[PDB]
């Protein structure tokens, strides 16, 4: 009775249910998509920052040679190995996380889209359900008047 | 409706530890959430723990490793036991009662406490 | 009874995840934020990364100078060097582009999700039931006239 | 049946990971970029000092005020941006505890199973009918 009314008037707001949770699996693709583009970015800047401490040791050198020939720093070199020790291990846990994230992004949206389609294939089976019953309520009404 | 009081608190030397207590009036063996809060002067309150009615447990990413909340439900008690603390884990500490509405309680339980100051120095 | 009898299918085609998302909604707001401070810190970053090869630059022309002023009383080791650093700045120059793009495109969904969830609220629901109660009752009358249509033919 | 066709859940508790992760991985980037600042900094002081060195061996030949400005300028600008995201970091995680709220076992989940009980009751009475 209007039990399945109401039963199917719930099982319609499906499509406010998928609207909202579709847009959201959106957000946080463009969400790792993004943390994918700053850590490749960190990389390059990475990459840039190790061509400006070649550079720099290149001028200590020249620099030296020059005062050689007229005539704390390893501490500095110390400090730069260290950091460049830490943003190597900083970039190879953030790889790590980031395919993590990208695996379980991706195993999440193939089961909801799966879960999706069998919430969809369910909705239209009652609908045909519903409204044959309604149709032959309204057919046996004519039939009778 | 429960009623909760903290005890326990101090000052305590960097790197020592200390059990914090939550004492409810009530059974807290239905209540839904226990949470341990923080509130430092002039800083926002810091959820720091959180154990639910079924023992779910976690921590803040600051204090994970070295804060453990634990319940006796016997005892109505909710137990924070701090190690290892440093100067930013003093606070005002507070403890709250939450509860979702369910099937036998009627209005949602919001609790809190008058807490424990915890000095780290 | 009957609320629970509607929300049944309701919340089995909407389940918790729909609860889960209109929680995190913040959650997400934050995230989308702390890309962006992270985006502009990196652009920063770069810029003292131009100005530190510039300065490089410098200090090598000057040295270059002074010792060609010197021998008149390593070569080959710079325009690589030039060529790389060129190279790996139009690579990030592409990088934050791209994510300057992709972050517009995550507030956007963002403010769409809001953009639903303020779709419904709790009374364009019951307009809308009712503008299905209207379908349904419309295509149940014209479905039941044509069985009455059959059993007539059959009764011919 | 619907009592095991509530694993949906499992799908639900991923989202739940799969934020912490992307949390976690936001924390991860803001430490690279800051030790990438400490890193620039360290470069900054080599160049002055080579400069300062440079200076001494020209004026060994003989017997600036805006490079410097957007140094500082972009240096106090990563600075105020890295505390910025620090602050909206502590946020983040803090809101993420806030959410881990409610669910992943024996609460959401007999609401679940019971809301698909009633949806497959009211199927039955729809083909049956």
């Amino acid at each position: 009775l209007l039990l399945g009314f109401l039963g199917a008037a719930g099982s319609t707001m499906g499509a406010a249910s998928m609207t909202l949770t579709v847009q959201a699996r959106q957000l946080l693709s463009g969400i790792v998509q993004q943390q994918n583009n700053l850590l490749r970015a960190i990389e390059a800047q990475q990459h840039l920052l190790q061509l400006t401490v070649w550079g720099i040791k290149q001028l200590q050198a020249r620099i030296l040679a020059v005062e050689r020939y007229l005539k704390d720093k390893m501490e500095w070199d110390r400090e730069i190995n260290n950091y460049t020790s830490l943003i190597h291990s900083l970039i190879e846990e953030s790889q790590n996380q980031q395919e993590k994230n990208e695996q379980e992004l991706l195993e999440l949206d193939k089961w909801a889209s799966l879960w999706n389609w069998f919430n969809i294939t369910n909705w239209l089976w009652y609908i045909k359900l519903f409204i044959m019953i309604v149709g032959g309520l309204v057919g046996l009404r004519i039939v009778f008047a | 409706e429960v009623q909760l009081v903290e005890s326990g608190g101090g000052l305590v030397q960097p790197g020592g530890s200390l059990r914090l207590s939550c004492a409810a009036s009530g059974s807290i063996s239905s209540v839904d959430v226990m949470s341990w809060y923080r509130q430092a002067p002039g800083k926002q309150r810091e959820l720091v723990a959180f154990i639910t009615d079924r023992g779910r447990t976690n921590y803040k990413v600051s204090v994970k490793g070295r804060f453990t909340i634990s319940r006796d439900n016997s005892k109505n008690m909710v137990y924070l036991q701090m190690n290892s603390l440093k100067p930013e884990d003093t606070a005002d500490y507070l403890c709250r009662a939450e509860s979702r509405t369910s099937w036998s309680s009627p209005s949602p339980l919001d609790v809190w406490g008058r807490g424990t100051q915890v000095t780290v120095s």
